[PDB]
RNA sequence: GGAGGUCAACAUCAAGAACUGUGGGCCUUUGCCUAUAGAACUUAUAACGAACAUGGUUCUUGCCUUUUACCAGAAC
RNA sequence: AUAAAUUUUUAAG
């Protein structure tokens, strides 16, 4: 889900605006 | 919590407000001393309903919103002074729990029938069958039952003193002055300045200075009494109440494992009742959250 | 999903059509130590409510909310078993 | 005279939730009020099409030497 | 306790 991370949209950003929950800090 | 966003439009905003108020009846608004507004309904779908009705129809305007919030209150668990800025006026107002029972017969509204205890909005009625009443269920106080003066719909009012027995009369001329100090206070709170919920006050002593006065005791009898109020519960280990819904949940049986998890993950995590559905692939899963 | 610029985690990724969130003014409203975090507001809320959870929508519309919880039960198991019968999923009354 | 036709022409199909005719009263035909008759097709998670293309202008971008050809949103 | 995926070519100068 797009919960306020991420690009308003990807185009003139070049990536392919792949997003992923950071496993490095949770606790 | 309502803000209009250009500043300038706020004339506007407000009269739509004058008319939602009238059109959704459950709707009440309040207004605070920040100029930002408050509205209070019943839900999450409700409040829906409005926020599209303001921004549509009435108020054509565009208005920010805050994060969905609630609506606290304030209590109590268990010497004792109060001061007027011009000490003519010393105060001191105990207070304490009220009996669950008691609030549990008054959030509902009860005429007494049969043994039923009688919610206290009899209070035009007879002291003697009121206290009857109270000294009937509650293993209420025998004194204090004929003490009593009056209640709001969260907490009650006593009185225990000796110039009510040396003075009866001239407490009795301001008698009607304590009880807006009362209406006032029960309005606001120490903490959040949110209701007072439950709270029985016991109203330990009042001092009257000499000469009386004639429109002085009129205005400062309210704010003392307030802060002796305030002053009352702070001390009384006051904590901080949250209303809760009652969830109903309808599923198909092999569902029933998910349902559970999401209510160990909202901390609401009171499933009461599980109840087949006879004839259909149903359960009633009656619990509790906060709001 | 569009006006708003929110995604379903299956559905479509479309242009801002207001592009400009860049104007904010530095005010008290929303400011962190006025706010109390509870639940994350996840989008699908701000797809559900869309007035109510997502501050200031523009050209937004009804998602048309519930319908009855269909409790429709059949058999293609058997052609034999009859048209009307009690199934086993069914509570036993 | 009935059934049809991968036949034609002429009407009508997006609106005050909305059509048309007629009777009566007022103003002076229009228009308002009142009475009455008939309303095919299309519409409420809104529409003739349980489907789905392109073009023009104007802005915002995206590629990025320039123009066609273009990138993806909006209004008409 | 994560499941979030942009493109892509021809002519003329
Ligand atoms: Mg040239
Ligand atoms: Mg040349």
């Amino acid at each position: 889900s797009y919960n306020g991370i991420g690009l308003k949209s990807a185009k003139g950003s070049s990536t392919s605006g792949h997003v992923q929950r950071s496993l490095a800090s949770n606790n | 919590v309502l803000q209009p966003l250009l500043p300038r439009e706020l004339p506007k905003l407000l009269d739509a407000l004058n008319k939602i108020s009238k059109y959704y009846p459950g709707v009440i608004i309040k207004v605070e001393e920040s100029g930002e507004h408050v509205i209070l309904g019943n839900g999450e779908l409700y409040m829906d309903c409005l926020l599209y009705d303001l921004r549509a129809s009435y108020a054509k305007i565009e208005i920010k919103i805050s994060d969905p919030l609630t609506v606290f209150s304030e209590s109590c668990s268990n010497s004792r002074l109060g001061e007027e800025n011009l000490p003519g006026l010393s105060i001191s107002v105990a207070a304490e729990p009220m009996d669950s029972k008691m609030i549990q017969d008054l959030s509902r509204n009860t005429l007494g029938k049969g043994q039923n205890c009688l919610d206290i909005d009899g209070i035009m009625d007879n002291p003697r069958k009121l206290s009857k009443i109270l000294r009937t269920e509650y293993g209420w106080d025998s004194l204090a039952s004929r003490n009593v003066w009056s209640f709001y719909n969260g907490n009650v009012l006593i009185n225990d003193t000796l110039p009510d027995e040396i003075s009866p009369e001239l407490l009795s001329k301001y008698k009607e002055q304590i009880i807006q100090g009362f209406y006032w206070a029960v309005k606001e709170g120490p903490l959040a300045e949110e209701p007072i919920y439950g709270v029985q006050y016991k109203l330990l002593s009042i001092s009257v200075p000499s000469d009386v006065n004639i429109d002085v005791m009129k205005s400062q009898i309210i704010p003392l009494m307030k802060k002796a109020c305030y002053v009352g519960l702070l001390t009384a280990i006051p904590i901080l109440l949250e209303p809760i819904y009652e969830v109903d949940i309808t599923v198909h049986a092999p569902l029933l494992p998910i349902v559970e998890e999401l209510m160990k993950k909202r901390r609401g995590s009171r499933i009461y009742k599980t109840i087949k559905v006879a004839g259909t692939p149903l359960l009633e899963v009656r619990g509790q959250v906060p709001v | 999903g569009k006006a708003l610029n929110n995604a379903i985690p299956g559905g479509p990724k479309f242009e801002p059509l207001y592009p400009r969130e860049e104007e904010e003014d530095y005010n008290e409203f929303n400011s962190i130590d006025r706010v109390i975090f509870r639940v994350p507001i996840r989008s699908e809320y701000k797809v559900a409510f869309p007035h109510l959870y997502n501050s200031r929508p523009r050209s937004v519309r009804i998602p048309w909310y519930n319908n009855p919880v269909s409790c429709i039960i059949q058999n293609d198991e058997e052609y034999d078993t009859p048209a009307l019968f009690f199934d086993p999923s069914l509570n036993p009354i």
